[PDB]
Order: C-alpha cells, then structure tokens, then sequence
C-alpha cells in the first residue's frame, strides 16, 4: 500500500582524527595532510644552481686559499658549504665574518677583475709554506703580500678609480707578525699602517705584534677587510708597511643568491624548495623539516601533523 | 553540526553508498533499491575542493634570509635574530593551528548542510503524498514502484498524480 | 550558502525588488503585486553595517619605526632590518587575506539565513492554510485579498478565520 | 479560488567578486575596498609639523654645514629629506651614522645651547676652503676646530656637568690628517688621541694618517662621534691633538618625531598618514601604497585590492 | 542568530528555567510543568567546553629573550629590538581580537541551533498528532496527560496511540 | 487538546561579549581570556629566583668585594634591582649588554681557577677604591699585574682548552689618567693588549687621560672578554696594562635568563613570572607586562577579552 524513500550518506570503516574549533579529535571521512614533514635527504640539482664547496668555505674560495681555486669566477643560487671544509693557506680572521660571508653570497658570484695596480718600491708576490701552491710556497690568489725591496719600503700610495657603472667589491688585508724582528725585516718601518679609502668611507688598520696560536707553523696572521666603491667614486690605498694588497675587484650583484651550511648530497632531480636536510616538496603549505630554506617553500610551523579534513563526519 | 542531520536525526552513514557523497535508498514492491545523489554530493566535493586550493594557493618564495643557527656565542644581535625567528615560527604556527580549526568546524557543517538541504527538497518534493519518520526517511502513502522512486529522484515526481490516493491513504 | 535558500529552492533574485533586500510577490484575485520587507532587510543590513565597522576600527598610530630601505650593503643589520620587514609583511597581509575570506563567508551565509528565516516565519503564519511548493511560493488554499495579504506581510494574519475554507480546498 | 504567495531577495543585472573560504570568486550585489592603493602624489602640511630639508639632509643642519644655517634650533614632527641634499663642508664620516641620524630625527629638535668651553692654550675656530662660509673659509658652526697655538698644543682636559634636568647630546669629532706634515703643522704632537667620557662610559679615538681621495680639495678627514650626559652626569674631554671639540649641546626630546625620505612636494592640505609617495587617507585598515609611513596609517600589505562583501549573493539568473 | 530560534521564534528566555539550558513547558488536563532537556544541554555544554579548553591549550615556555627596556638613548640596534617587539605585540593583540569575535559568533550561531534541533526533533515525533504554532509551542490534539507529554520528552512517543483521535480534532 | 512549548534559559543580566558583527551583545555567562592583575611578588618556585639584592650581575661576574657572595652562584632567573651600587675600581664594558646577556643565558657564576704563570710582573695589584675588608682590594677574578722591580718585560702566556665545554675568559685594560701612572705601573710609556684564540684576536691600546672621579680615581678599566672552544688555546700577550684573567667561567646552555625588578620574592609557585610580580598562566592573554619569564600568557593590548560561555541572553521580547 505504499513505500518507504531513505535519504542518508556515506561513511569509512576507518577515517581519520582532525581537530575543530570544539574538539580536538573528531573522525571525518578523509583528510590530508597540511605539514611536509618528510625529506628525500638529497638536495636537487635543479631549476636553482647548486654550488657544492666540498672542502671549501665562501671565503677561503673567495680569498684564493689554492684548494680552493677552483672555484674561482663561480656563480650560485645556493651555495653549498660542507662541514668537512678546511682552510690550508695563511691563517686569517675577518672582522665581521658573517657579514662578509652574507653579502658575497647574497651577490652570488665570485668575479674578479684583475686590476693593474702599480707598487712603486715594494717586492710583491710573496709567498708562505703555510699555503703551498703546487710544490711550492705560495699565497691566497686574490691577494697580494707585499713586502721591502732591498733595503726599504717606501710609502705605497695608489689608487683606482670605478668607471664602471656598477660596486665593486675590494678584498685586501693587514698582516700581524709575531715579532718585532719579523716586522722590520718585511716591511722595515717599526709600526706600519694600511689605510683603504672612497670618497665616502675610510678604515685605518695599525698592525699588532705578537703571538697567536700556532697554526699550520705560523704565529702571525693576517686580518681580512673590505671596501665597496660605488661607480664614480675612487678606491685609495695608503700604507707604510703590512698591507696585504688586492689583486682586483669582485663583481658585485644583486639577485636570489644565498648560501646554507648542509651535509645533504646533491643529486639530479628538479625541487623548488632546499632546506639543510635535503629538497621537501612544495605542495603543502607548512613544513616541518627545517627553519632553515631556500626558494618556494611551505612556511615552517612547529606541529609536525596538521590534518585537513576533505570528506563529512563519519559515521559508522 | 549545525543543522542536526550528519550525527544526527540520520542515525548513521552507509558504509555501502561507494558512488556518492549522499543519496537514497527505498523499499517497494519490487524491492530495494540505492542510488547516488550527485547534485549534492557535487555541491559538498565543489566546495571542498575550492577551500582546498585556497589553503594551497601559494608558496613563498624567500632567498636570502637571516642565519638561523649558530656555532658560537654571541650575545645582543643574535639574541635577536633567535628571538626574530621564534617569533615568527610562533605566529605562523598559530595561524595553521586556527587555519585547520576553523576550516574543518565549517567543513564538518556544510556536509550537515547538504544533506539537510536534499532531505528538505526531498520533502517539498513529496508534498502531502508522504510523511517524515523522523529518521531521514518518507514514508509515502502510495504505491511507488521503480520508475516512481526514480521520478522522485530526478526530480519529475508530479505529486497531483497520487494525491488523491495518498490522502486516502494518511486520513 | 548553508542554508539553502538563496542560490538554494529560492531559483533566483528578483532585479525588480528595488526598495529592499528581501520582500513578497502574491498573486491573487484582485492580480499580482509586490512588497518588500523592512524587518528581514533591516536586520541583514545591520549586521553586515556591524561586520564593516568592526572592520574599520582602529588605526595603528606609529610614528618612528625602522628603516625600510637602504642604499648600501651592509650585511648582518640590514638583513635583520629587511627579514623583520618582510616577516611583518607577510604576516599582515595573511591576516588580511583570512578576514575578507572569513568575512565574506559569513556575509553570504548570513543573508542566506535572513532569506530562510523570512520564508519559515511566513509558513508557520500560514499553518494548515497553505502548502510549500518548493520554490519560495506558498499556495493558499482560499480566497486572499489584499487585505489579506497584507495581514501575512505584516504579521496579523489569523489562520483560524481560514481554516475551515482552507482544509476544504485541500483535502477535497 | 486560492493565492499564491512568493518570497524573494533582490538582485542585480551584475554585481562584484569577491574571496570566501571556499570560493577565489563569487558573486555578491555589493562590495566595499580595504586596501588603499592611491595616493595624491603630495604631503600635507597639516596635521603634521613637517620640515623640508631641502638640500640639507639631517645630519649636515645638525653639525652646522654652512648652506644648512637655516635649520638652526629648528624643530618638526617629520623630517623629509631630499634626494637633492648635498654636503658642502668638510670631508667627513659618521661611524654608526643611521644611529645618530635615528637619535636626532626621533629627538624632533636641533635646539642648541652653547655652553662656554675653556680650550687653554689653543687656537679656536679652525677654518677650511672646502667649508666656505660666503667667499671665505669656514667650518661647521657647531664644532670647533683646535689647533696649536703658537708652537705648543697642550693637553686638553676640560669638565661640563649636566645640572639640568634633561638629556644633553654633545656632538664632537677627531681630525685624520693625510700627512705627518699636516699632523705636526697642526697639533704639534706626532700623535693625538681624544677620549670623552661619562660618569659611567668612554670612548677613546686615535686619529688615522694617511692620504685619501680629494674631496672638495682635501685627502683629510673628520670622524663624527656623538656623547649623551644624563642628568647629574658629567662630560669630560680629554685630548692631546686632534679633537674637533663641541661649542655645546643639543636639547634631547622624546616624542613622535621621525625622518623620511622623499622626492615629493609639500601641500596645504590636512591628512593624518604620510607615505614618501604622499599623503594617503587612512579610513581603509589596509594600505599598498609604501611600506614606509608616518602617522596613523592604515597596515601595509602586499594585496592591491581586497573586496569586503556588503551584500548578498548575486543571483540574477537560475 | 544563524537559525532564528534563540532570539527569533522563541520570543525570549526562560528565567524560570534553572535546571537546564534547554527545555520544555507543557500544558495538559493535568496542569502545567516544566522539565529541562538533558541532552541539547549537554551538547552545548560539551561544545563550549570544548572551544574553551583548546583556547586554554597551551603557554608558550620562553626563557631568555631580547631586552624590552632600554634606559640609555642607542639608536639603530635598541630602535630594531623596539620595532621586533611592538610587531609582534601587534600581532598577537589581532590575533586575540579576532579569536574571541569569531568563536562567540560560533558560541551564538550553535547555541541557537541546538534550540532549533530539539524543536525539529521534537515536532518529527508528533508527526501529525500536532502543529507548530509558529512561536516555539505545538498544539497537541488530543488528549495527552503527564506520563504522554513525558513519552514526548523521553523520546519514547507512540504516534499511532493517538493519531485517529488527533487527526480527528484537526480537520 | 494540550500544549507542549520549548524554550530556553535566560538570567536578569549577562555579560556583553563582542562578535565579528557586534561590539556589544549580551550572552548568559563569559570568561576573561587576559590576565591583567599580579600579586606583586615574584615566586620562588618553581624556578631556581636569584636575588641580586645589591648587585648587578656584572658586578658578580668580575668579583666586586660586596658581591663577592654571589660566587659560583647559579640561577634560573637572575634579579637584578634598581637600588644595586658598584663599590670597586671604575670600569666600563664595551657591549656591555651581550656580556650580561651571554652571562644571564649561561645560567651560572662556575668559576676555575687556571695556573696562569707572570713571569717579571708583580701580581695582585689593589685600590683603595675597592676595599676588601679593612684594606686594599681588587676584582676577586682579575689579577692587576704591574711592574715588578723596574721592568715590566712582554708577557706571553698560554692556556689550552682540554676540557669538552667552552671556556669564557674575563679580562681587562688598565687606562691610567697621567704619563706619570702610566710609567710608574707598567714602565713602558704605552701599554698593549693582545688575547686571542686560533681564530679570532682582539687587540686593545690604552688611552691616557682623565675620566670623571668615581672613588677617588680617575682612571679606569676596559672589560673584555673571550671565548675558547674545546681544542682552542687562549693566548695573552701584553706589554702593559694588563688586567690578567685568574681563570674561566664555565659555559651553560638552558633556560636561564636575568630580569630587572623590584618585586620582593615569596614562598608561592607560579610558573610564569614579570617585573610586576609572578601571575596565573591559566588564560591565554595577559595585560601586566611585555616581559616575561616561564610558561607564561602571551602580551596583548586589551586589558580584557570575554569568552563567551553561554547562549545569548534574551530576558525580554
Ligand atoms: C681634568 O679635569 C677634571 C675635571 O675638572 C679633573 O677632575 C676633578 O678633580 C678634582 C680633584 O681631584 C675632583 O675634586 C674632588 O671632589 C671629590 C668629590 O666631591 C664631592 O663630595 C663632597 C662630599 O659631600 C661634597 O662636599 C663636594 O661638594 C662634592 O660634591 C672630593 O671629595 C675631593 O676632595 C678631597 O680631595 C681634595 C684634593 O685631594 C681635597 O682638597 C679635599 O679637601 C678632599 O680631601 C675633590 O674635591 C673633581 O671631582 C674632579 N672632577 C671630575 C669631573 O672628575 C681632573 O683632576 C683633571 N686632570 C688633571 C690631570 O688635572
Ligand atoms: C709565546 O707562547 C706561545 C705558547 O707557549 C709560543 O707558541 C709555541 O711556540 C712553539 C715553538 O715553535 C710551538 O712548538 C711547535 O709545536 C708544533 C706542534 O706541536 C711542533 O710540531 C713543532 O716542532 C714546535 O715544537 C708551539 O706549538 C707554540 N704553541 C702555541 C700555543 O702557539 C710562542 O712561541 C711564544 N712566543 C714568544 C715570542 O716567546
Ligand atoms: C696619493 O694618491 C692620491 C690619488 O692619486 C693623490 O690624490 C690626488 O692629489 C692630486 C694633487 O693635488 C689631485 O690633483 C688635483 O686634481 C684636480 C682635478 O679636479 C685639480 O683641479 C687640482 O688643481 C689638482 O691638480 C688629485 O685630484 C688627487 N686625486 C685623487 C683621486 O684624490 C694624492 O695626492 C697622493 N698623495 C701623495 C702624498 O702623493
Ligand atoms: C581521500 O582523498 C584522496 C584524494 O582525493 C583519495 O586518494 C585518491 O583516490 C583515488 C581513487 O582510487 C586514486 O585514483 C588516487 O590516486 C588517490 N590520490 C592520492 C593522492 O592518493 C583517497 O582515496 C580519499 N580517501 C577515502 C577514504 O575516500
Ligand atoms: C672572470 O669574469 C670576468 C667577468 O665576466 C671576466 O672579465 C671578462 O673577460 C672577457 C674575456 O676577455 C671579456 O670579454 C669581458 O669584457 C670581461 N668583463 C669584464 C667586466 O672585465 C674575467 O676574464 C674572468 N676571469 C677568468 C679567469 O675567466
Ligand atoms: C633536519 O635536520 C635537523 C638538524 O640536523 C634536525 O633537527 C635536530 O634533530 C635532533 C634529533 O631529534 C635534535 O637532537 C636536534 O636538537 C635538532 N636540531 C634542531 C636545530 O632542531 C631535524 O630533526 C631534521 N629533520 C628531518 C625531517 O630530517
Ligand atoms: C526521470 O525518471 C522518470 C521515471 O523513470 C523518467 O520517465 C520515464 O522514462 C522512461 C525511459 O525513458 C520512459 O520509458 C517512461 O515512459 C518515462 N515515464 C514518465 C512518466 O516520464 C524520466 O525520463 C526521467 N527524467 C530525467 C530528466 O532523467
Ligand atoms: C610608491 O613609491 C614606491 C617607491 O618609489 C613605488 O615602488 C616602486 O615601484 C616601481 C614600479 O612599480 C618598482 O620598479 C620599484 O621596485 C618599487 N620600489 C619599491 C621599493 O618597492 C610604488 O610603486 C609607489 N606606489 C604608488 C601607489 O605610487
Ligand atoms: C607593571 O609594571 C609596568 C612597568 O613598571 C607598568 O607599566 C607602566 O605603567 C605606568 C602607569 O600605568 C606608565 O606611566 C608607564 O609608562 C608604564 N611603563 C611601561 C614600560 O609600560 C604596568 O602598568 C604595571 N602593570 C600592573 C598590572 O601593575
Ligand atoms: C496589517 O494589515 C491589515 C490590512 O490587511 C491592517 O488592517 C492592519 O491594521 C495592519 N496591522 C499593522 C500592525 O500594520
Ligand atoms: C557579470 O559580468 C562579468 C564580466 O565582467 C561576467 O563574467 C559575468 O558572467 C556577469 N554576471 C552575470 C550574472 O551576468
Ligand atoms: C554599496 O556599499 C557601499 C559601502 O558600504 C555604499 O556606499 C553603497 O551605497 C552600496 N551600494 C548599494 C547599491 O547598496
Ligand atoms: C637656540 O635656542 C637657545 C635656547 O632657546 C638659544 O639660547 C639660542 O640663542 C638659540 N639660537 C638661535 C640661533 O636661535
Ligand atoms: C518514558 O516515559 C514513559 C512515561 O512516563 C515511561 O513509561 C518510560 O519508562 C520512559 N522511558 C524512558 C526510556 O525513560
Ligand atoms: C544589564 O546591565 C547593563 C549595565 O551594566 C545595562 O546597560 C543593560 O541594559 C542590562 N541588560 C538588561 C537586559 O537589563
Ligand atoms: C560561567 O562560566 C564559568 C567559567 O566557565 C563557570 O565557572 C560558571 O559556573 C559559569 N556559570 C554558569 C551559571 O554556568
Ligand atoms: C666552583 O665550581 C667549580 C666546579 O663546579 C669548582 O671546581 C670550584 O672549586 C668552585 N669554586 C669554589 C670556590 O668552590
């Protein structure tokens, strides 16, 4: 005598757990996953360019330690460093280490120009064993050692202009000896001096003698400095002894250059997004593998799961 | 939810309903039957699939950034850098926290809000030819075979035709 | 929207309905005519005038802040300065991007709502008089004027005066 | 013999998109903008006290370069520096330069007060061709160039104590010579050194010989350093060649001053919030216009446009 | 509200009510009464509890963090710690705004609609024995005494009891 | 017939709430999500509180004689109030506020005393500005060397990191106010400081001259301070005015940190503490201070946030 019309829907023997405003487990049909949490371990060889130092630090490719030559007038998006990276020329320090790192990777390359600098009276090229070029002694490529010629060191005044329309980007240096007998007999005068100067800016550095820790046979150092000048303004080097010299100029850029410390291999493979534990896809919007990334990357949260739910209230 | 049908007066979802979201089932004379409603189990996927691809829309894309861990001690300017980075991570976990909690409260109700809406069209549908059992289920006072269940269904159901009849039927 | 009214068994808007957002069309025997109404109308555009001064609220009043741009490399500092920037940045312009999408979502579920709650308050008036034809329209089962319309526009209509003519006309 | 009764909603032949949750757009009757995106091009100059530095950025009315005179004791909520801006006196330098321009921009005054500085044994005033005052030499009119006078430069060892109730800013500096020849022609001494210190803090400066590129005829150099004294706090100079001493100090304020810099020109109208695009009105909570402003301000983000639903969904049409 | 219930054809609250969130109010041959709901109680009850606990989550544990006042003038680092600071206070300030607006629209919008469930709920167990009187009330036609009125609201209701009799006093 | 009506609760008076459409609606029941009261007093659990009293952590570090009762001392929060006084010899530090920061960080005033040998110096050098009982004192950490006879030759000393933690080396520069105590101390007319380690060095000159009297003195001294990884060595090579270090502070990671404040301690708990006083980490928000340490609510603008609790409250049509 009649008929009986249902209406219902569908339920899972088994759906997932997702979180609402009122409660924190509710079982919804289906959900998905919002935080990449997982990596290959490998960081992908494209669409950005890879530059794997190995042994070598940015700066010590930067300086011209001779391990490190090969690097030179490289270019990157990312450059790789490894911790299995070791200096093996003079030993040095940069005043503001980070900040020279940072914007040398920020620049993303390392072209240099050579430059004619004329050292009127001076001995260049000198050389250390601590920095053994082939079988010889030699010295870090961009830069260099200037010492006496026979029996003086005159007042070096030199100078360079920019041209060019874009920064340039000078590396030179200040060596600190051991000795007061070291001192003399390289540069003569007692107490030297290295003034590096633009029309805008001017650093005076005076030389400190004394001992440091021994490293790689050697008791003196060498401080690491740097001056941009800016296209139209004019470089000026003044020293009386212990300048460590350039050699050039490095191209200065500005672009999507970075630089990350990872022990991850590099492998052929296309991902968008680098964090120090290998590529993570891109396809979620939070990541929870590293707070450390380069290009487009899900933000990083510190949930390592987020479940969105794609189906109904289930159920069963 | 909000509108009482999910988890509500529909006693329980059918594990055997594989080809849609919501749907029918009857009994008459000629036996049982299902089917799959796909205006509204469209409806519930369209909007799913919509709050989804917002949620994916962009990845940004940052270069270089301010270093985030460090070998030695430093003091003021990396107390605030560590302290710039906390900072963020926390807002933005916040944001994915509330994000998920929000959207799936809404997800949850307007999958409730489908299936009350085809219960109710169903109902107007039916007119004073059948009577709500409360349970999601018409009971319909006159004889339906196949072709009649699939009137209702696709929306033809022409209720003068068994008025009269179906009104016997209830009084 | 969730209710189902508007986009829902109400087909459509009605370009026609030009002196409020919700309203009646009847069509009797002394011809057709049309109403809007002022309580639903009111009360969608309050809240909606509520949302959007809620929105508008405050200003951020800051005066010296960082610097934002730069003319030389620099290094550490600077890019502290400028990933603070973005970070803020991104930040707000997330948080603007949510609130007109939640906002918009409640706008039209809201309106959604003020169109249903009208349509369910008309149908319990009516009682037993009328029978929900699935679109919006209700069909009376007996003899309305204008006056008479007017009475279920204007919450006086008293199904008991009717219900007699009505379950005849129904029932038959 | 019945009636039909229809409820309804209104729309329209075409209405605007908007965002939800679900949908990138959707169709509502209306719609409102929450991101400002234009600007008149122009500051006002109301309600804001807004100081056009012309061609004097902030730093150079501070020291006193001679074609920044008019700036002297001036004061401003917004500072605007000028793409124009040039300095004309003395080669010089300002380690932590945006620290200082920051102090002085938030303090919102260059008031000055001299204060009578005992400088025995010296010659004062020290003039130069590179900071000409009219057609002859000059200096910056807030510092004091000291030399030798006649064939000696003594020590220098001066006191100034803060028995006022405020901050007092003493701006000072340390000469580079390019030559020893310079060096000893002017401060006798073949090594100077300037120390200025506090109750509480010092800061030591050996001046830096050695040639640098011409500027405006010179290879020398000033370095420009800066010293506050608290109240109760006493300022010591200490010197023994060198020194670029102050003629006083610079009244310290806290309040809502700031400094921007822009290209564009100043107008008589009233506007609360500043952008080096321009005034922008501020009824929107958002804005696209510039990252940088001043005032009360709508928030800056990346979004030009952002439509608020003021109207229900648009639904012309089955 | 979103469902028109509390606040819409409920006219008003019930102060009288003290034993419950929601409840029911009958007149028969007996008397009147009042009884609450446990059920629609403990489902708004449950919800608000459990809004309120994942607001009350989790602090976040800080330890060292950057100084926040300064007592000497030092321009660029101390303006950067300042602007880091007064960002993120900002922020969080927002958040916390827009938090408590949006969940007490929810408290409201599901508060209402638990009023609105136990109404359909309780008119799909009357089937046609009664009508809704448009204001939150069914007329009940027929004869139904303290122990019927309780099968109502126990659940336990037996419409074909009492149809005959009720369809007979509504037509 | 019969009559069987729903409904809902309702209170005379409710709390108004604010919504995403309303500034001001009026609901059953609320609760206020901002903390916006302290008791005043700071804690002493759970966290390990140490009160400064007198002293600046600073202070403590070097071994100012009257807070020399801070030795080996550590802390989960160092409190450090304003009526703190130094009483030794006038110093100052170049960033002073990363040494107080990287000192407060590391949790502990742990010092070893290393044999550090000064061949031809006169060591244990004392002021009358920093009495140590009834006579002359100095630093308890620093070492003031000086000329010993009528020499003072260039010191050149070594002191390696065998240890599996990093070592923090506090030390200093003598800057005297005349040519005369310049001479008459270190023998050299100027004096020079060089510490370094494999990969970093500071070198430091002294500056001559008069600083405002403090104590009687007009001369001062410089606060440095060096880090020495595990495997690293520390050098010192001076020819003058060195304030020689007599070992290292041991150096900790936690989650200890310092905080400037004149609430008195208590005997109570409470995770979550602020210069105002300790406060209740059970709402989210909290109004009382912007610094805070512990567990705490996050700092917000408003001074109240009403969740609502209960329906909307509807008394009268
Ligand atoms: C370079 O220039 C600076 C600045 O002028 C000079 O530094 C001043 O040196 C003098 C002398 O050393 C200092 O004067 C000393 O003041 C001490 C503090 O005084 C106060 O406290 C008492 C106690 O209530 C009050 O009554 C008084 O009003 C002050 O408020 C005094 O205690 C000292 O007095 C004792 O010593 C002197 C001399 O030994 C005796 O005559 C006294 O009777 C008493 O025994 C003394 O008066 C002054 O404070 C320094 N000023 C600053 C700013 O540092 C340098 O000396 C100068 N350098 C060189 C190399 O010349
Ligand atoms: C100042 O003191 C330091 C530390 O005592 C002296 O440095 C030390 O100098 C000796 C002399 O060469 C170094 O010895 C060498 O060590 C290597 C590595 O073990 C060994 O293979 C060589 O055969 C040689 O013996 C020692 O390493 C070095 N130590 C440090 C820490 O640097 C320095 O010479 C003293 N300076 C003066 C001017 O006295
Ligand atoms: C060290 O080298 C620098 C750089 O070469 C020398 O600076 C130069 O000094 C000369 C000498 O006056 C300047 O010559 C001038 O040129 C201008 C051109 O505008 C002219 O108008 C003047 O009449 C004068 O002849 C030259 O400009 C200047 N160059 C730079 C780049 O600074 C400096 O003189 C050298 N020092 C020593 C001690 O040799
Ligand atoms: C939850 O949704 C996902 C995504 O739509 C479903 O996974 C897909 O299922 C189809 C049907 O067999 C496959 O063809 C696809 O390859 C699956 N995609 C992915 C990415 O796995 C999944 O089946 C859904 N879960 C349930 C229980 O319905
Ligand atoms: C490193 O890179 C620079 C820049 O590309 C090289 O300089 C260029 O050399 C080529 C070849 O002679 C010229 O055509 C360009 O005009 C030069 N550019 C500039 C800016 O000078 C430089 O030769 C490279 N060095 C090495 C060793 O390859
Ligand atoms: C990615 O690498 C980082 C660092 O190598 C990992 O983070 C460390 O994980 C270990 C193991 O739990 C902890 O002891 C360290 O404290 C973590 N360091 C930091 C800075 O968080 C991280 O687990 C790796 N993630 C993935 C997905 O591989
Ligand atoms: C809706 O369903 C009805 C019932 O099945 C369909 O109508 C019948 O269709 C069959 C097959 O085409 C015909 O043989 C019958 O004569 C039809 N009967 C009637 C009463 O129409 C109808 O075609 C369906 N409509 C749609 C749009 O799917
Ligand atoms: C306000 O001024 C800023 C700065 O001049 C403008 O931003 C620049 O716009 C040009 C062209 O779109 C870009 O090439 C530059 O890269 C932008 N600079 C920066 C710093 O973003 C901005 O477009 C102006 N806005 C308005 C509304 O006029
Ligand atoms: C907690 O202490 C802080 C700082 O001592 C108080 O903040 C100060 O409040 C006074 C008066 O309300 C203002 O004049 C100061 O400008 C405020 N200083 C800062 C840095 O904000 C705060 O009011 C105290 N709170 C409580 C609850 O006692
Ligand atoms: C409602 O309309 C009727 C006309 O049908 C009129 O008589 C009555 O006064 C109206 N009531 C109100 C309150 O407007
Ligand atoms: C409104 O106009 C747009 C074009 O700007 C069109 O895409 C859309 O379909 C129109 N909507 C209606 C309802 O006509
Ligand atoms: C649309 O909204 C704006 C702002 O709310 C208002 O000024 C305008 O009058 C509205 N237009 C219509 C047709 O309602
Ligand atoms: C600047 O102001 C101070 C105090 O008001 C006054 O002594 C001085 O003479 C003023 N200088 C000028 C140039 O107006
Ligand atoms: C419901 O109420 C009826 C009438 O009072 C009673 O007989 C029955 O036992 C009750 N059932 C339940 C489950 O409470
Ligand atoms: C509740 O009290 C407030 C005063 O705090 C008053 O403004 C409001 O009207 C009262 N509400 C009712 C329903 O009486
Ligand atoms: C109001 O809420 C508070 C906190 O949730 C609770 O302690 C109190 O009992 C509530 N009052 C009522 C009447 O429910
Ligand atoms: C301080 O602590 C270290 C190790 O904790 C210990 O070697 C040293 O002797 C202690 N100093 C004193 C004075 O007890």
């Amino acid at each position: 005598p009649g008929a009986t019309l249902c209406l219902g829907h569908h339920a899972v023997p088994n759906g997932t757990l997702v979180k609402t405003i009122t409660d924190d487990q509710i079982e919804v049909t289906n959900a998905t996953e919002l935080v990449q949490s997982s990596s290959t371990g490998k960081i992908c060889n494209n669409p950005h360019r890879i530059l794997d130092g190995i042994d070598c630090t940015l700066i010590d490719a930067l300086l011209g330690d001779p391990h490190c030559d090969v690097f030179q007038n490289e270019t990157w998006d990312l450059f790789v460093e490894r911790s299995k990276a070791f200096s093996n020329c003079y030993p040095y320090d940069v005043p503001d280490y980070a900040s020279l790192r940072s914007l040398v990777a920020s620049s993303g390359t390392l072209e240099f120009i050579t430059e004619g600098f004329t050292w009127t009276g001076v001995t260049q090229n000198g050389g250390s064993n601590a920095c053994k070029r082939g079988p010889g002694s030699g010295f870090f490529s961009r830069l260099n050692w200037l010492t006496k010629s026979g029996s003086t060191y005159p007042v070096l005044n030199v100078t360079m202009p920019n041209n060019d329309n874009f920064d340039k980007l000078y590396i030179w240096g200040v060596h600190h000896p051991s000795t007061n007998q070291e001192q003399t007999s390289l540069y003569v005068q007692a107490s030297g001096r290295v003034t590096v100067s633009t029309r805008r800016s001017q650093q005076t550095i005076i030389p400190n003698i004394g001992s440091r820790p021994w490293v790689r046979g050697l008791s003196s150092r060498i401080s690491i400095y740097w001056t941009i000048v800016k296209p139209g303004d004019v470089l000026v080097i003044n020293s009386n002894g212990n300048l460590i010299a350039p050699r050039g100029y490095f191209k200065m850029r500005t672009g999507k250059s970075s630089i990350m410390r990872s022990d991850a291999p590099i492998d052929t493979c296309i991902s968008e997004c680098i964090t120090p534990n290998g590529s993570i896809p891109n396809d979620k919007p939070f990541q929870n593998v590293n707070k450390i990334t380069y290009g487009a990357c899900p933000k990083y949260v510190k949930q390592n799961t987020l479940k969105l739910a794609t189906g109904m209230r289930n159920v069963p | 939810g909000l509108f009482g049908a999910i988890a509500g007066f529909i006693e329980n979802g059918w594990e055997g309903m594989i080809d849609g979201w919501y749907g029918f089932r009857h009994q008459n004379s000629e036996g049982t039957g299902q089917a799959a409603d796909l205006k509204s189990t469209q409806a519930a996927i369209d909007q799913i699939n919509g709050k989804l691809n917002r949620v994916i829309e962009k990845t940004n894309e940052k270069f270089h950034q301010i270093e985030k861990e460090f070998s030695e001690v430093e003091g003021r300017i990396q107390d605030l850098e560590k302290y710039v980075e906390d900072t963020k991570i926390d807002l933005w976990s916040y944001n994915a926290e509330l994000l998920v909690a929000l959207e799936n409260q809404h997800t949850i109700d307007l999958t409730d809000s489908e299936m009350n809406k085809l219960f109710e069209k169903t109902g107007r549908q039916l007119r004073e030819n059948a009577e709500d059992m409360g349970n999601g289920c018409f009971k319909i006072y006159h004889k339906c075979d196949n072709a009649c269940i699939e009137s209702i269904r696709n929306g033809t159901y022409d209720h003068d035709v068994y008025r009269d009849e179906a009104l016997n039927n209830r009084f």
